[PDB]
Parts: C-alpha cells; structure tokens; sequence
C-alpha cells in the first residue's frame, strides 16, 4: 500500500562533497596528464584549511593548490563571511609518492588477465521508474540542490549561499508516486534576508519550478531552514570527509550500496570501475526491458582478473527465467576489471563533473548509455 | 515512468484537425491550422512538433483511419491550453489531449465553446507502448507506439 | 531461485576501522568524563600522521593525543616496520572546543520537544535468519577477521600481524545458505613465514574454526593473500578515513543504509542515535514475529523533533497489514530523538566496544536488546 | 458482451433533442422533433423508439427524454441523424453496432460532422455497482458505455 | 493469450440432423396424444431408406410412416436429383411397444422419489459472452446454417438445396472475442447454378447479414464448397444416424460434454432432461450474477432418485466460493428427475422444434427461462 | 477445493460397443486386403437384426455377416438367453461399393498436397496425473469393465452375461485424486445366480482389483445392479448404434470433444486420423513436461489440406509461452491427413482391437507414441 | 536460526536413557548413567547439560541429555554405543551452524545407522507441538522439514 520512501542530496556548497569535488578535480588533472596513472587521493575540509592526501602513481606534475582554489571558486566560498575562503585557506598536501616505477617495468601479460586491483564488493542498481532508470527521489533531490546552485550562480537570488541540503518524502502506494508527504530545504543564505522573504522566495524559485505541480499538495509539507539561520555554512559549519557522503551520489538509499567511496579514485581502482560497469550492465538490461528495476552485485578478490561473485536480482520484475539471464549478463560483458574498463574507457578526465549531484542520472556519463541492451533485445525472446 | 529528462510542469498537449473526410483537403486544412498556431506563439504559449500521427478503429466499421497531429508545450496549465481548445473549437475539433509534462500523463479535455472546461482524468498513464499490442487509441511520433495505458 | 552473495568485514588492523575505533574511544571517553555534551569529531590516517578533530561542546577536559596512543597501542601497531608505531604516531589534534552549558541554561525547553541535530535518513534492518537477528554473511565475516585478530593478540600465531580483511561469498538457494562458494582472507604478516605455511596456518586456525564444515566443500574456493606479500601495511599500506567503512560496519550491504557514520557521534546526534532506534525497532518486531525480515526508513529534518517520515518493509514476510504495523510501531515507539535517548538509555561511554568487528549483533549492546517484542508481540493479535 | 438476439450489421444510435435547458418547451420541441424523423424514416432509414431516458451525471446528473433509432445504412441513414442532431443544435449522439454494442460517440455539425471518439471501449452494460457515470437506461436497464481494465 | 476458436454446424439439410428431425417429430407426435409416455427411438438414414426403431411404452397410436414422410417432406427432399425423395424413400419401423399396463400398475409411490430411470452423466454450460449464455461461436454458426435454410424456403435462392454445413474460426484475445479468422460454407445446389456466382451468392445472401463486419476482416478468409461440386447432397452420398452430431446440438464443442443424444429420448429418459436441467441451472447461474461462465455436470445411478455428482465449474470466474455455490444448487434445485420434471415442465410436444439449430439458446424453451435467478442472487449477498 | 467428478465406460457387451467393434472389424480386415481403401460404415442394432452399411471405395472382397457372426461370437452373445446370437440375428449388409479411382490425378503429385477428406473439427487431451497421460476416472473405468470382461472369460463368474455399465465418482481437492466417492457397477448375469450372492462376488472379484484400496472409504457408497435384475440384456432391451457412445472412447468427460465418431471410419477420414493426430501431440508436450495438462483443437476446411484452425491450451500450466509453444506444433508435426498418415503408420490393420476399452491409453498404439516429445523438450530449455 | 553462537564445527546431540518400562527407577538408572558419562570427559569427548527434557507423544516424557562433542562422530560413537549398553536407541545430532542433523539409531559396535530428510530441528514454533517437545532453558524445541 502507500508508505513513505525519503531521500536527500546535498549541494555541491557542502563541506563533504566539497571535498569529493577536490579529489575528483585533482584526478581530472592528473589523469588529464596521463591515462595510465593509478591515484587514489582524500580530502579533508576543516574550517580554516584543506588537505589532500593519498598516493598517485604516474608522471605527471601536477599543482595541487590551484586545483583546490580554482575548485572552491566554482563553488564560491570567497569571503570570510562564509567562513571559508579559496585564497586564504590553508592547502595540506602528502599525497606525493609519485612512483610511476613500478608499473611502467614490466608490461607484458595481457591487461584483461591483471587482477583485480584490491579485495571489495559493489552494486549497479537500475529501474524503469523514470526516463534515466534512476530512483525518482533521489533525482528529485538532485534537481533540487542544483537547482539552488544555479540559483545562486546566475544571481537571481543574489544573497544565496553554496552550501545547502535537500531532502524529500514521497508516498509510495502500489509503487506509483501519488505525490510528496513533505519537502525539508536547508540554504546557506546571507545575513541581509530575513526569514520571510527567504522561504517565500525559496519556494517560489526552487520548489514550484521544479517539482510537478500534480505531486506538489496541500497535504505535503514543506520545512525550510527550520532555523534559518546559516549564514555559517560549509566548513566552520561542519567537518569535510572525502567520500563520507558516500551514499548521495549513489541511489539515495533507494537500493544497496557496496561500500567504497566514488570519488578520489581512478577507473584504476575496482570501485568505480566496477560501479560504473553494473550499473551499466543493469541500464541495458531495464532498457532491455527484461526487469523493471534490477539489482546487481559483483565481488572481486584482490588479483582476480575475473568477479569472484557475480549475482543479478530482479525483485520479481523479470520477464524472463533468471538463469539464462546471469548468463546473458556473464556473456554479453566481460567483467575483468581492465576490461569493462575497454567496455567503458573512463580514461578521460570526466569525474569533474559526476563529483556530486548523483553519479549516475546524466546522460554525458559513458556508462549511461545502454547500446548493448538491443544485443540483450535479441538474446532473450518474449516476456512469460 | 517520470520522464525527468524532459521539461518541468509545462503541458504537452496534442492536436489533429483533420476531422471530416476530406483526404488531402484535409491535410492542406492541417498545414493551415499548424501554420495558424505557430503565428501566435505566446498567447498559444506553446512550442509546436508536427511529426505525431494518431491512429483509430474511430467506430465506423469502414477503418481505423489516422491523421497527421502536433504536439504543442504549453506553459500555462490553462492559459495556453485554453488558447489550444478554442483553435480546435474555431477548427470544429472535438476533443485534445493534454498530459502534464513532469508526470508524463494527464487526461483529456473534450471541452469547445467559449468558456467550457471538461477536464477528464484517464488512468494516469501516456506514451507508453512497449510495442507488445497495438489495440488501443493510436500514437506514434519517432516511430515510437506512445499511447497512454490503463490499470489492471 | 539460487545464486551468489558476498560481504565484507574489516580487522581492527585496517586504517578505516583504526580511525574509527580512535574516535569512538576519544567520544567514549569525553562520555565517561561528561553525558550531556555534544560530540562530532573525526579521524584521519596518514602514514604515520594521525590527525582528530571537531567540535566538542563538553565542559570535559582530556588529552586526544595520549588517547589515541593508547589506543592504536591496544591495536598494536607498535613497530614502524609493521607500517605504523603507536609511540612514534604523528597526533595532529584541531579539535573544536565549546561550552554546552551555557547553551542549556538557554533553551529551558522539554528534551522531547527539542529538534533533531540535523537532516537526515537512515535504516534499520533485521531478519529471523540468525538468532542473533542479523543477517548471515556480514556476521559470519565478522567472526571471521575477529577470530584472527584474537589469534594474533593472544600470540598462537605470533608472526601474524594485525591489518586483515575478509571478503565471503555463499551461495543462497531459494533464500536459504547451501554452501559458501568462496572465503577471501588478507591480513599482515611478519616477513619470515612463507606464504604457504600462512595460508595452512590461516586455514587451520582462522578458517575451519569460523566456518560450518558442511558450506565448505571442493568446490568452494579460497584465496589467501594472493599477492602474498602483506607486511607492507596499516596506515603506510593505506590511508584510513573515518566512517569510509560504514557499510561493513552496517549490514554488510544485505540491505540500505542512509550514509552517516557510527563513530564520533554521541546519541544526541540523529544519525548514531537513530540508526540505533531502528535496529532496535526491527530487532524487536522480528522477536514478535510480525514479519521474517524486515527493514526500516526512518527520516529526520534539521530542528525538528518530528521525525519527518516512517517507513516499515516486509518483502511480503509481513503476517499482519503493513499499515497496522506501522501505526503499532508509532504506538509502541516514541521516535524522537531524546525519545529513544530514553527507550534506550544510551547515555553510557560504551561505544569503544562498538568500534569494531560489528555494531548489530552483540548483546551487551542496548539496542540489540528486545524488550518491547513480546509486548509487541502482544500488540500483535492472531500471531 | 455481444447480445447477438438483436439484428447483426445494423447500426443502432441515440438522441436526445434536449441540449438546452428549455425543460417543458423543451419537451414539445424534442417531440416535434421526433415527428420530423419518423414521418420521414425513408431519409433517416431508421426504426424509432422514444422511451428512453438519457442522463448525463456531467459531475448532479441531468436526465432528458431520449430516443433511440436503428439505423440500416452503415453510414448513411446514421448520417441523417447525425445531420438531424446538428440542426436540432444536440451536441453528439452515441452510435453502435448492435451485435456487439460497442462504439464511441460521433461528434457531428456542420455540413458533415465527421467526429468520432477514439478509445472506443464498450457499451450497453449494467454493473448495477457503481453509477457515478452517464445513465442511459431504457426499461430500467442503465445502458453505459465502458473501456477495459 | 491469442488463439483462434473454431464451431461447426449443419442445416437442418444434412443427414444426421435428418435422422434427429425424424426421431423427435416421432417424439412430438407421441408426446401428443400421451404424455406419461417413455420412448426410446432411434432412426438409421440410408442413401433411399430410412430405418425406425425403438423401444416404446405407451397407449399411442401413432403412424411412423405418415410422420416420417411429413418431416421429410417439411425438410424439402421431395426429388430424385436432390439424392432423396419423401415419397419414394422406404419406412421402416422396428418398433416394439411396451404395455402402458406396467405403468398404471405400479402405484403408492412418490412420484419424486422414483429413482432415476437409468444411470448417465451430462454437462450443461453458460457464458455470458452471449445474452443468451452461450459460446458465442456456435450460436453464429446456427444462425448461419438457419439463414442459409431460410433462403431456401422463402424462394429466394430456390436453386439452393437443404444439406449444407458450416465452420468458424474466431480470433481470441485475452480470452475475449477480436476476429474472425476463417468461414467455410458448403451446400448442396441445384445443378443450374455455376461455382463462381454461387460464391458471391452464398457470400451476399448468408455470410453478409450474418456476421458483424467488424469481425470481418480482409485478412479473414473465405471458403465455399472448397471442392467446388455438391450437387449430389442428403443421405444419397453419405450416411446418416440419430445422435451422431451430439456436439453441433448442444456447444459447438466449448464445453465439455456428457454423451446422451437427445433426440428420440422422451423427457422421463435421464439424459435429455437431466441436459436440459443442467444448462437452466447454470444459466440460472450466470444470470443472477453468481459468476461469469459456470459448467454443471450431474451424474445418476440406475435406480436411484438422488444424483451421485453435482459437480460446478467457475473457471476462477465465480463470484462466491464454490462450495456455499454448491450448496445454494443443492438447495433450490431439485435434481431428481421427476423433481427436474416438476421444475421444467417437459410433458409438451416441443422438440420437433428443437430438432435442429441447437437445443439451447432459444427463448421459448422452458430450460431457457432464468426466473430462479432472481432468487439465486438474493440467496447470496453480494456487492460488485 | 472439493469437487466430486464422474465418468462412466460401458463393457463390449453393451449395444453400442458392440455396433462399433463390428464396424471396426469390418474395416480391419478391409483395410488389411487393401490399406489404400477407403471405408466409412455404421452398424444398428436391434432385437435381433444387425444392420450394416456404408460406403466403401476398395478392390477388397469381404463378407459383412462373416466378421458379423464372428466378432459378436468373440463378444459371446451365443444364446437366446442372452437375447441374442450371430447364429440367430439377420444380418443386413447395406454397404455399396464403388471402385477406387485409379486416376493419374489421386497418384504420386503429392500426397501431403492432397486436400482433407471432410470439414470438421477434433481434440486432443493429455494429462501429466497418470503414466498413460490420461484422466484418471475413464482410466479406472475401463479398467474396470475390463477386469469385467476378463472375469467372465477366464471362467471365474461364468454366470456373467456380456453386457455390462460402470461409473466412478472420484473426490477431487486441489484436483488431485484424494477418494472415490461413488461406484456404479450394473452387469449381465445368467437367471440362475442371485442378486446377493450377486453383489458380494462382484465386489470382489471385480471392484477390489481394479480400484486403489485407499479412495475406498467406508463412506464409500456402492451400487451393483440395483435394479436387482439384469437377465435380458444386449440389443433386445434397447437400440444400440454406431459410436454414440463417443464420451466413453474418449477421454471419459474431462475433455471437450469434438464429435466425429472414430469406429467404423478409414483413416484417410479426416476425423479420426486427426483426432489421434491431436492425442498424439497432446501426449508429445506432456511427456516434454513443457504443461501438466493440454488440450489441442484442430479444424479442417474439406478439401483444404492445411488445417483451417489450430488451438493449444494449457490451463495456465505452460512451462514455456503458450504462442512459441504453437509455432512448436506447427513446426514439429506435419497436420495435413496424409501428414499425419505418414507420421503414425496409421495404414495397418490394427483397430479391431481399439474398437473397445479406451481410443487412447493402450501403448502399442501408434499415436500413443511418446517419440517425438524429447524433440519438443529439446526445442525450448527455459523453465518459466 | 543458526543459533550463530557456539563453536561450529562442533557437535551437540541430545539423549534419553529413560526407557518406557518404568519411570522412576529409569530416572535412577538415568542419573546413574549419565553422571557416568559425565565424569568421563575423554571418549565421551564431550561437556554434558541435563537441564533438557522430551517428549513424544508418537506425551511420553523423559529427563534427557545435551552432550557437546568436538569428535565429528568419534566421541559420538563413544555417545552412541553408550545409548546401545543402555539398550537406548533414540538419539539425536546436530551440528551448531545448521542448527540440525537427522537422526542416528545406532546400536551395535559398528552398527551404525543414518537418518533421510532432515529439515531442521530444535525450535517451537509455538503453532502445533504435535511433534516430540524438547523442553530446555523454559523453551520448547523440536526438528522439522520443508514443506
């Protein structure tokens, strides 16, 4: 029957993905420089500094703090009052080690057979609930927040803030959305508006435009800056961990999640690599049709060229015997890691962008696109 | 589904007018009529797509016939819409459906005259043909069978 | 249907989990010393740079940095040749220190009509498949990289050394374990033993002791250390971030969850608190019985003592309507937040024992306590 | 359902004659209008029976004196009806093919309205659950037109 | 769920159906001047003879002969060329009576509880695909095979002559009726006609008013006298007996059936009655509401006043559980034969009249009135 | 569920059985001096007259009153008592004879080319309930009047008299046999013996040995000649005809049936070819365990040797999708008559034996053959 | 289920050495026995807890016994031979994981015996206890199969 069913997504002003943001620009830099590289860099935001660290493996030369304030200056945090500022902050940086020695000795077993990187599990999760197969809440979320931001960066609010949170309610009856329970908004804002204005304006330029009318009742709720004010944002608000907000970029919740954070790592690395790779898989398949939503779970040991787990889930969605269908799956893609890397070649210095408002849900991003589901279309005949 | 990719709470609405039997007079009345809307793109409010087709048994035995129809994005829930309405009304167009964009489905509304509202609500459902049966009232823009869908 | 699932549980040995269990103690300590206080610190590991830091609105007075010693000493990580040494580590302490009581002496205003900290969402998951109310596979990993930390503390395999991880595949028929497909172990090592003997070793005292015999058969497949090479590790291995193993403290990622770590939060936060809350409701809905498997969505916005949204899931292992269920639980439940402070009376310095090896799953722990069910259970009705 | 007891191909339609809210001078007119029909059945082709009662619930249903006339010619003779609608102003009639009881309504003015409705789902049933739609009941059997669910 | 269906039928031309034309007219005659009577005849149709036998008990007297030829002569074989004449063609009456004494000597008994004549087991159906609750196939196809006879009586297509026989095959989705795939017509026809305007003939004056276009598709196909020759038609090229197209009389072969020819059976025999019982209760059954498409059979031992299987059959498509079902059918109907008696009032001679073109689906056959559904439906409460 | 269903066979003592085995016996041994023949005859039985004809295309050179005499001897209707004997009955052999066409046009071009020999329509069930893939109840009941038969030829109860009735009314939960309610066992018996001593040894040496001890409950009811008095049966009592009993041959009533009545008809006949045709494919996809129980409705335009309609039905039961299994029956098995004459070696002398006791159900026969059904388990793997 | 907790490659069975004939000298002979085995920790191999007591109602009740053996079948074989000298054959094993293990009838020095279909076993589901209660630590338990 009905029941609700929340989900958030923070902006791209907020201190954790601020963060993400930083890793993410720096790994668009160095593998700009190089393809080959294998980097797995962190971010820590702290209120008056910044700090990277990790390890990269390659030869480039790369600027860490300009990267850091040419980021935070997309994002704006430019003045004291915001508590955070690009030029004054305080860049940390012990990723170094730069030793690119070690894998440029010896190449010659074929990169398919290479192990995989290190040990882990992860999920590709899909669905027909909307055009992009994402969870609708989570993509409301996401429209939201960058919403704001473009809000804020276009000037139509001008006293907006970068750092804001958005989280939503919906009732979920016979899985169709009736409407929103209730909307919670939370902005950084500057200390000239007053409280009325900002939630009269916030709901006009914010929730109206981008909410459907019809899901937008009376009966739904709508909080906004409970408090109101947060003229302290980002930083001096609050502790900035790389990849802390894990779960915003994936689905919001709406399906399981394996456990090791998007950003800050390179298609090097299983995590994203493989992420990427079933969700991909999952897409072509609901594009596919063969399941209305799909869940997909694949393991790697540490140097296994191949999944030490591969398990496809449909819900019941299935049009078909599920069996055949883990075939298709191990058939139809080759899961070495390197591999689905030349199913994908993330080699392209892209991650800049999927830093925040959702990994998954725009087109641009490679793993997106689901050709191989009319493949999929012919390998499997009618539905029942 | 919730088609997000496409614009926010706009009504896209569809329109035939080639109403009698009149075979090429008809589809020169269409082009008219396309060319009329598109005059006066703000009080239609609207953006125009002529490319849809729509696809009928129509009850009279002698065959499901087809005409050539535009989709048109109106802004106002009402305003553009009830400028579409009164088109189709100087147009002797009996009924158009509008679905809302975001929720990719909303009723018809057989409404003509002046100042008449007659706002159905079908099953919540449009678009939507996985080309497994062709049965129902009849779509296809992009050679993609979109027609709406009802609950069972 | 059959098919394949897999998890993953951590050593203490890991960076993540030792940033984790470092800020739990510091929050346990502060705790001790101060109940009311507010709490958000978090930990960093760098190669032999540990770094703390929050805001701490306590009237309490204690040394992070002895602290932290002391603890990554328990861990043991006492020579630099190991990767990390507890008496050389680099404590790099920013704090945030502020007066709560002057904030109290504010509000004058009834605790359960006090908002929640912040915004935010998280689960509760639990099922009749193990006895202690979890699921299988996260539980089994667990005991799993636990029984090798003991092993090593206690010296039977001395060389052993502390960093281990374990990855565990079984394959699930019709929803039921027929067998474990594949047991993965990592775990650091002295220099001197051959790779060989440790895999025997491991498999001996790690492997059989953990795992039923009858999942274990041929066809399941065991790699151990395939690099083979597991003295480099610890914080030199890799850098350790806090929280960043959140699922494999969780659920193992059998079912959602919400993103906010459990470590460096007291129970005044939502996130800690309510994670808390819905374990203990699902827990105790189980024990009554009312469903198989069940799992909770219970949302919080900023402020607000309402808990914004309640969601309860059966997967069709529900016996009574969904609905029904959900209005017992808001009858049985008060889901504020200083409403499950008392259900739970969590306002006691423990949380260093739910630094590692599973925070779902011990009963020493408040929340996996089950009062509530039998009474739920006579809430319930028929069955 | 196919009734298949009634005449096959035959075409059978309604009409009203009441649009306008005229109710007793509305009653004479309908039935001089019903005169004009069936002293000319040639033209019209059709079998006239004005018993029945057509009621539109248009969201507080409206009830007016109905007739209902068996057409032969496939489109013809129901052309005439729909012209005879047009100039008595009655907006739309309902038309279908007996045997199987299932067609939309045409809209028809002008010289020829030539306006049927798509989602032609059925006609002539009683549920005798839930009236909340168009009550066009002859002989107390509430014939409503339906679509598939 | 799309599957084509298929009917037949036969004019009251063919030779089978003869042989029935000729058994219950005897019936009628009997019934007539006795109604207590019990008649059990049969009637063989050779190319130029026809035989007439049968077990009899009665005080009748009654010509097998004159009656024969009459019903012959009705149907319209009254020339050599049409391959059989009512004048010329040999009777034959084998039958043997039975002293009405033994009847009127057996008294002080209930005339309900005397068990039933003799064992035997049938199937009556309904559907309310049809308002008459019949499989919609077979009704069209009597109705065409009638048509076709029709045309020859009212002198329209005189050169038509009576044998002809019809098949339909009907598209089917979702169980419910589309189109019709196929038509095949064929008759016996004066030798003047050609082939060729035959076709359009037999397309015009039968097919066409017949069968709703709608169903008509160019795609459906045509066949009429496929062989393209039948002028030699009736019992001359082919034999004929009594109840050999059990089928063509009671379902088009929709559903399942019992295997007691009804013609030439008096009502006190088990089988017709207890048939004709079955399908008024369940029509009864489907009228009232109780449920959509319900299939009876009844069985009865020798000797024996109460059934030994009353068994329904709702395809799922019930509208209340099965077994109060059965009990309110125990309760209202009596299936003792003399009870069923009682209750359809059988002792009228009627059956010439359902000689041919289906035993159900004609009104003025009592088994056809649906008085007792009313009562049904308020036995159970039920809202729908 | 609970539900009680019934069905009835008849001994080949009865009339109608035994109208049907002379007809058929006539055909074998036709058809064994000619298999090209082609025979459609029809046997009535009176008193003590057995009257034969038809219409026989052949070169064969065949006494009708020989097999007559002989096939009612084998029977054992020998003495007037019985109320009948082949030394006493009159045999009446109506049958005329034609030439066959020797024609260049009915040679080689093609048999499969060749058009249907008669419109019509038939059935085909199977079940997965039994190992002979039939329904239960008309199994036992065969079973029984054969126990029957073979009680009264080994000598056991010599005072049995050929003709004889039983009826089986099995319970039936969840449509599995769970008891048999009811038994209806009506026999010949010699003047001499007694009804009680009557009832006792039948229900011994006859009921206990043919039906599972455990359906027999002690609420088990029983009825044995309960008229009390069998002497004069055969034809004397009442008119027995050629294949009216078709239920009984059939599929006991659990299946809908078409209506061409197999005995006494050549194979080229589309009738019974098709219909062992539809048995035989109804076994086929059983046996590939592809449905539990399907029904197969095949129809056939005359002179058209593609069949006209063709209907798969699996209650739901379908393994695989009904549609792919259809095009599966159209691939697999040629339909057309000479199709299936080719595919069942229908063309050998055979059915004497099959003119009583169950049409299908006995292996040796042709049709029955579960040889092709590995083929149709090959040609589709998916489970659900 | 899986109970999670003891040792899993261990084995827990359970054992009455009450016979029908009498009861309270069968209760004698029982505590006899069974304090036998008990202070022989070595062939026996295993940690005895008396608390458990059955029934089958086949409610034929006995005091029974839980002996814990790491032994896959060794100080099993020393329990089961002991369950022969008592003339005993009902015995019942299960491994801690599986929580369950069909039952052994094993008398005889190598006579040795397997049980088919075993579902599961020691737990009430507090629906129908038709089935051999097994009562211990104030809880009902019994063995099952799928259905």
């Amino acid at each position: 029957a009905k029941h609700l069913f929340t989900s958030e997504s923070v902006s791209e002003g907020h201190p954790d993905k601020i963060a993400d943001q930083i890793s993410d620009a720096v790994l668009d830099a160095i593998l700009e420089q190089d393809p080959k590289a294998r980097v797995a860099c962190e971010t820590y935001v702290k209120t008056g500094m910044v700090l990277v660290g990790g390890e990269i493996t390659t030869s480039a030369w790369v600027d860490i703090e300009e990267i850091t304030r040419n980021t935070v200056r997309e994002i704006g945090y430019v003045h004291s009052d915001m508590g955070f500022d690009a030029n004054s902050c305080a860049v940390l940086s012990a990723i170094g080690k730069q030793s690119p020695d070690i894998n440029q000795g010896v190449d010659r077993a074929d990169p398919l057979e290479q192990g995989a990187g290190d040990q882990g599990l992860m999920f590709g999760y899909a669905t027909n609930e909307t055009d992009v197969l994402m969870p609708a809440p989570i993509t409301y979320a996401h429209r939201l927040v960058q919403r704001q931001a473009e809000v804020r960066k276009n000037g139509t609010l001008p006293w907006l803030r970068p750092d804001a949170k958005s989280q939503v309610t919906f009732q979920y009856d016979d899985g169709k959305i009736v409407g929103i329970d209730a909307v919670v908004l939370s902005t950084q804002h500057s200390e000239e508006i007053d409280q009325k204005s900002l939630q009269e304006a916030v709901m006009e330029e914010i929730i109206k435009p981008i909410l459907p009318a019809e899901w937008l009742t009376s009966a739904t709720k709508f909080f906004i800056n409970p408090t109101g004010r947060f003229v302290i944002g980002g930083p001096m608000g609050d502790c900035g961990l790389t990849g802390r907000k894990i779960i915003v970029d994936t689905y919001g919740g709406m399906a399981r999640h394996g456990g090791g954070a998007f950003s800050g790592k390179d298609p090097s690395k299983v995590d994203r690599s493989a992420a990427y790779a079933a969700r991909y898989v999952a897409k072509n398949i609901v594009a596919a049709g063969l399941a209305d939503r799909c869940e997909i779970q694949v393991s790697y040991a540490i140097g296994v060229a191949e999944p030490t787990s591969i398990m496809v889930e449909t819900f019941g969605t299935e049009k078909v015997p599920s069996e055949q269908l883990t075939l298709l799956v191990r058939e139809f893609f080759d899961l070495r890691p390197y591999g689905l890397i030349q199913m994908l070649d993330l080699l392209h210095p892209i991650y800049k962008e999927t830093a925040a408002y959702g990994h998954f849900g725009r087109e641009h991003f490679p793993w997106e696109k689901t050709d191989k589901a009319q493949l999929l279309r012919d390998a499997a005949g009618l539905k029942h | 589904i919730f088609t997000k990719e496409p614009a926010n709470v706009f009504y896209v609405l569809v329109s035939a007018f080639r109403s009698n039997l009149c075979d090429e007079v008809n589809m020169s009345r269409h082009r008219h009529m396309v060319s009329t809307l598109r005059a006066a793109p703000g009080l239609y409010g609207s953006v125009e797509s002529t490319d849809l087709t729509g696809c009928y048994r129509e009850a009279i035995s002698s065959a499901p016939t087809e005409e050539k129809t535009v989709r048109v994005r109106c802004k106002d829930k009402a305003q553009a819409l009830n400028v579409a309405r009164l088109a189709c009304n100087e147009w002797e167009q009996d009924c158009v459906l509008v679905y809302k964009s975001q929720t990719h489905t909303a009723g018809l509304v057989y409404a003509k005259g002046i100042d008449g509202y007659k706002a159905e609500r079908l099953p919540g459902s449009f678009q939507e043909v996985p080309k497994g049966a062709p049965l129902q009232g009849c779509f296809t823009i992009d050679e993609f069978g979109r027609r709406w869908q009802v609950q069972h």
